[PDB]
């Protein structure tokens, strides 16, 4: 009986992987198992001796629509009326058959020109938001959910975020009256690592139920994924195994893939997932945003340079990506994305040069100059149509010197 | 019965019956420790003192209680350690300049006579966190708050002169003193979490304008040595708009703690006129002092900070530096024989750091009052590399970054706040204050950021020579902003503290200067700078009070380019 | 009984941490302790079997003024009359109460313009000397001790230095007749790691006794700190624990802090400490000079560029630091430090540019050009007054084009 919170050692007669053991005033998850020895992670904080009550099951949550309009934690435990129990389900879920899947082809317009035109978001599509520390990434999520989830359920999973982060989401849902059309799961910063990993697992377990069983379109936002990888590494360290790069576990990719892949489009409903992570040291090749980019169907990279130029949203047009974008973009829509990107890329290329060119590279330089000030820059409470976004591009082109 | 079986640095393994987080007395010398782990019949304990000389045949005594601290009058103008022990009394009881191991003395003065003036009456029902009365602690209204657990009516209640160990009132068959014990690892409970309303004035013209935070917020000041982490934080400990200031010298220079004792009673508060020491509480666990007490020092000042917060005041805590705390966690986790994570640090670094930075917050007290605990943490990354665990984990917990750049510290540009990477996620909470009491400040704030931005852009261009006059203007205005607004001599008698009246006027005088130069772009900038007006603006910050007001209305006359 | 010099394993009935065990013809320090098993480090070299004589104490040295005028080793053992025994004291000492401390405010003039003006040394102040391999760092120490310790005791601790290094200090003390006003502790290069770590511990144990008990001002010089960290890492490796960066122990900072902090100013006396370390690969961000800079109240960084320009002392004015400098510098003295540094910084900035400017940056360039040749460059046997140093600056300013 070794006790050092939140990790404990316990003698159990033939334990189970991921088994839930009820204690005096708390619970625990059996993470290790060899013969009659096992290691467990506590849900919160414990102190005294350890009568053990072995359930014989993994952590199962009830599935219903009681969650829609309430605030919960990483376990789905009620913080605000306990949900009806309620058909208990495995929080890990199952692997979705790709044969039954459907490639997203319906674009969800955000009202943001720096998104809709070049790299638009589609219904059911999984796409992340990469952001340097201190940049308005939270506002970027709240602005999206405001406009693409008007007729959808907004499931939000808070991963190891401070009280200033998740309450920024909560208060926004109340002011926009979308609090009752939402479900919030919050794992605190100093909360147990077992709670910071179950948070996106119970939020998607609900998302799969609402979308693919109750036939709905669900928008899921999560933050912070960097804290999630930090929580997983914490458990990987406790469970005596061999770590890898930066102490992170080897199964980091698959574990992050066991979340992002829990989203898509079916003939019944869809799950639009928008993961968010602050790149440690503003490095996109860091072990967390890199593997994330290897899974997510595109990403929205934020720019400190644009942020310093007081540009919201500070989205890098050339670094950002949307793989399934062209599956909803029409022949006219595809034209603007090419014209924008190519001229903006040749514009920034003409920005590094012609400093220390000809009339041609004079226009492209002015193009990228007018794009950041008018096209990219948008008020937080401003909605634009795809036609309006075209009107801006057509206006900028007519001023730069281009056709 | 209990006996040590293993001694490993600050870690000591004993053989006996123990509970978790239990205070113990190690050896026959009785060294204060705390149980952190349990291995069957054994218990892993960290010692907040030296363990060089301890035997294996030495016993370990129990206490039955957790690590606590005396919360009451007697903390102000005094310096303590990580365990909350008076460095004054130690010097007086031992008559030596050295700190002995195993000296256990009470935090507050036991013979001190306070004048308790009650605010409640006999027969009144009292809850938890309620203010039973006030005590004049050297000009401070120390509102005596009852422990959060007690409840009921007041049987008896007294008034007048008492000591810290005497009963002022008796409630429900239990005496109530002027002080109460509280576990430092257990945060003090509050009613509800309030929203940001008022900005956190620091007195520095960069932490108030460029990157300001709100009251009850959190920040981070990382950077290499020679940057000014200690100097800047002490300035925050000097001129903060706060009722209670706490400075935690966590594993740093002892002379930097002595500096506070020497220069604070001399200076006066720009709000009360009283010496800064009266509103200052020192926690001193230096680098040569026991490494285990580095952690305790963090949990100590945070708890004491929450104590004055529960009273209903403005509290600011400066921890310098958190990198020594992280080293302590690294050391302890290394002795325990646990798998290291990134850069040698333990895996639960972010979690432990979250146990400190989350204590900050403008909250509703247990007596329906508005308290505020603002936490400013200092980080010391190796080689000035911000891409490190301690820094990167803190960045995902705080609301702003006050990074110190080496290049600025190289050319002696103090404070060396890197006005490019540094940020603030609490500006939209504090923008209402400045806009309401000073219309044109966000107009100029963006302008200041723009000038500093393009100057950095043109700085990659300056490595060639030969520029447009519309480009040379930013190189000129950039020099004015840096030297005449960003730079702030902390040792100057009149530039150390800068009120908002002085700061905004500097923002106004540059804005008034900027709109003049842009209009003359039709004469060369060489003739504009020939007047030497820009040099007169730089010397503004070094001016006193009345002299500063007069030069402003002297430059405005030189502004007239008619 | 495991024997592999200098580390041994020994069965002891309830051992002690840091316990001294007398052998046949040598001693040892018990560094590890678990139950009845312990590991020990020998003072020198041993061979045969191991009758053990447990003292029951840590290594304690006698405190007196017998050391003043004699040469010793890392243990304080006599090499030159054994000191009077003599009140044995713990070589580790105790932590000095900051409440009893006093912030240094009295500048000790070195006679060196590149020091006194910009970053002067104060009495009791701890300041280090960073130097690239092969640069005259030893001469920089001997020149300082020659002029600031005329009425002080010069305690010198030699850490893992060759015979050419410490005898450079010894012969200098004899030629300057300061040998009898000095105390020298020498740990050889091939000496035991237990001797290379006790050397600065016994030198300061004496320094604390002479200064804070016998009421004196003591100047302490030590070298090499890089060898000290190398010696500590050696023991950290032998004692089976988890290493860190470059194999160095985690408690490197605290251990280096358990030396530098053993200095300061009291109402009775003071301890002026000048640590010295050769930066491995001329890198200031190396694990040794970095943590040293985090403890020492400033440092003197040497320059290979200046050294190649035949400039002594090759001190970098812009990289060097003295934190408590302004606590002794007058209003006139502070003016010169600002004028020197700012113009020299703007001069070097005008050196990189205007290569491949205007009259303004022509003067600053000439300023930094005349500073290195006249102000920084000084003969090894040349002493300058603070007024003389002002005369140089005022002369350089009157030639560059500046006021």
């Amino acid at each position: 009986p070794s006790i050092k919170p939140p990790l404990i050692a316990v003698e159990l007669e033939n334990p189970m992987l991921g088994e839930v053991i009820d204690l005096e005033e708390t619970k625990a998850i059996v993470i290790a198992a060899y013969e009659n020895k096992a290691l467990a992670l506590l849900f919160d904080y414990y102190t005294g001796e350890i009568q053990i009550n072995r359930q014989g099951n993994t952590y199962k949550i009830a599935v219903s629509e009681d969650y829609i309009g309430g605030i919960f934690n990483g376990f789905g435990e009620p913080i605000k009326p306990k949900p009806y129990p309620e058909d208990y389900r495995d929080i890990n879920g199952l692997a979705i058959n790709p044969y039954a899947r459907k490639v997203p082809n319906e674009i969800l317009y955000t009202g943001i020109s720096s998104i809709d035109v070049a790299h638009p978001l589609l219904k059911g599509q999984k796409i992340a938001i990469f952001s340097p520390p201190g940049l308005p990434m939270e506002r970027l999520a709240l602005q999206i959910a405001r406009n693409v989830a008007k007729d959808k359920t907004i499931i939000f999973a808070a991963i190891g975020v401070p009280s200033d982060i998740y309450k920024m989401f909560i208060d926004e849902f109340i002011n926009t009256k979308a609090i009752m059309n939402s479900a919030i799961f919050i794992s605190k910063a100093d909360s147990s690592p077992i709670e910071k990993i179950y948070t996106p697992r119970v939020a998607l377990t609900l998302a799969e139920y609402l979308a693919f069983e109750k036939n709905r379109d669900v928008l899921v936002l999560m933050l912070d994924m960097t804290n999630y990888a930090d929580a997983l590494r914490e458990i990987s360290t406790l469970r005596k195994e061999i770590p890898s790069r930066r102490g992170y576990p080897a199964y980091l990719y698959t574990d992050l893939a066991s979340i992002y892949e829990r989203s898509g489009l079916t003939s019944k409903g869809s799950i639009t997932l928008i993961p968010m992570l602050t790149m440690p040291g503003n490095d996109i090749t860091h072990v967390v945003p890199d593997l994330t980019g290897y899974i997510t169907e595109g990403q929205y990279v934020l720019s400190q340079d644009l942020h310093s130029k007081n540009i919201y949203p500070p989205i890098d047009l050339l670094k950002s990506l949307s793989r399934l974008a062209k599956n909803g973009m029409s022949k006219k829509h595809k034209k603007y994305a090419d014209i924008l990107i190519k001229s903006y890329a040749k514009g920034l290329e003409a920005r590094d040069i012609a400093t220390i060119l000809s009339k041609e590279d004079k226009a492209y330089l002015k193009f990228a100059e007018l794009v950041e000030k008018e096209f990219i820059k948008q008020d937080y409470y401003e909605y634009r149509s795809i036609e309006k976004s075209f009107e801006i591009i057509d206006s900028i082109l007519s001023q730069s010197g281009l056709p | 019965m209990n006996r040590i079986i293993s001694i490993n640095g600050p870690l000591v393994i004993a053989k006996g019956k123990f509970s978790i987080f239990e205070v113990v007395r190690v050896g026959e010398e009785k060294l204060i420790g705390e149980v952190i782990g349990i291995e069957n019949d054994k218990a892993y304990i960290q010692v907040y003192e030296d363990t060089n000389g301890l035997k294996v045949g030495e016993p370990v005594f129990n206490t039955g209680k957790p690590l606590t601290i005396e919360l009451g009058p007697g903390l102000l103008a005094n310096i303590f350690d990580g365990l909350g022990r008076p460095l004054k009394d130690i010097y007086e009881k031992t008559q030596s300049i050295y700190i002995p191991k195993g000296i256990d003395l009470p935090t507050l003065d036991r013979k001190k006579v306070w004048e308790f003036i009650p605010k409640k009456k006999k027969g009144d029902t009292i809850k938890g966190g309620d203010i039973i009365g006030t005590v004049n602690e050297n000009g401070f209204e120390h509102r005596i708050i009852v422990p959060p657990n007690v409840e009921g009516k007041i049987e008896e209640i007294y008034e007048g002169n008492f000591t810290i160990e005497e009963t002022i009132a008796i409630v429900n068959g239990k005496p109530i003193k002027l002080y109460h014990e509280w576990p430092i690892r257990k945060p003090r409970p509050y009613k509800e979490k309030l929203d940001y309303n008022y900005p956190f004035i620091t007195g520095t013209r960069v932490l108030d304008i460029m990157f300001p935070i709100a009251k009850g917020g959190s920040a981070a000041v990382p950077g290499p040595f020679g940057s000014g982490k200690t100097v800047l934080n002490q300035q925050i400990a000097k001129w903060a708009d706060s009722d209670i200031v706490i400075y935690i010298g966590c594993g740093e220079r002892g002379n930097e703690m002595t500096e506070v004792l020497e220069e604070f009673p001399k200076l006066k508060d720009p709000k009360t006129g009283k010496p800064l020491m009266y509103r200052t509480i020192l926690i001193a666990n230096t680098s040569n002092m026991p490494i285990a007490a580095r952690e305790a020092s963090i949990y100590l000042g945070a708890t004491i900070g929450e104590y004055f917060r529960d009273q209903g005041y403005s509290v600011v805590v400066n921890a310098d530096s958190t990198s020594r705390w992280a080293e302590a966690l690294r050391e302890i986790s290394s002795r325990l024989g646990e798998i290291p994570s990134e850069e040698g640090y333990p895996a639960y670094l972010l979690r432990k750091l979250a146990e400190f930075y989350e204590r900050s917050g403008r909250v509703r007290t247990l007596n329906d009052l508005e308290g505020s605990l603002t936490i400013i943490g200092a980080v010391s990354p190796p080689g000035g590399d911000f891409s490190e665990p301690v820094t990167q984990n803190t960045l995902r917990l705080v609301g702003a970054l006050w990074a110190l750049d080496s290049k600025l510290a190289y050319k002696r540009h103090y404070p060396a706040i890197n006005y490019l990477i540094s940020y603030t996620k609490q500006w939209e909470f504090v923008k209402k204050y400045f806009e309401e009491l000073y219309e044109d400040v966000i107009e100029i704030r963006e302008e200041f950021f723009a000038i500093l931005k393009r100057e950095s852009e043109l700085m990659d261009i300056v490595s060639i020579v030969a520029l447009s006059d519309n480009e040379k203007i930013y190189l000129h205005m950039g020099r004015i902003i840096r030297e005449g607004f960003l730079q702030q001599d902390a040792f100057d008698e009149n530039d150390s503290y800068s009120p908002l009246e002085k700061t905004i006027e500097l923002m106004r005088i540059i804005h008034k200067y900027y709109v003049t130069v842009k209009q003359l772009l039709g004469i060369p900038l060489e003739e504009i700078e020939q007047k030497g007006i820009h040099e007169k603006i730089i010397k503004l910050r070094y001016k006193s009070l009345k002299e500063f007001r007069e030069e402003i209305k002297a430059i405005e006359q030189e502004i007239l380019s008619l």
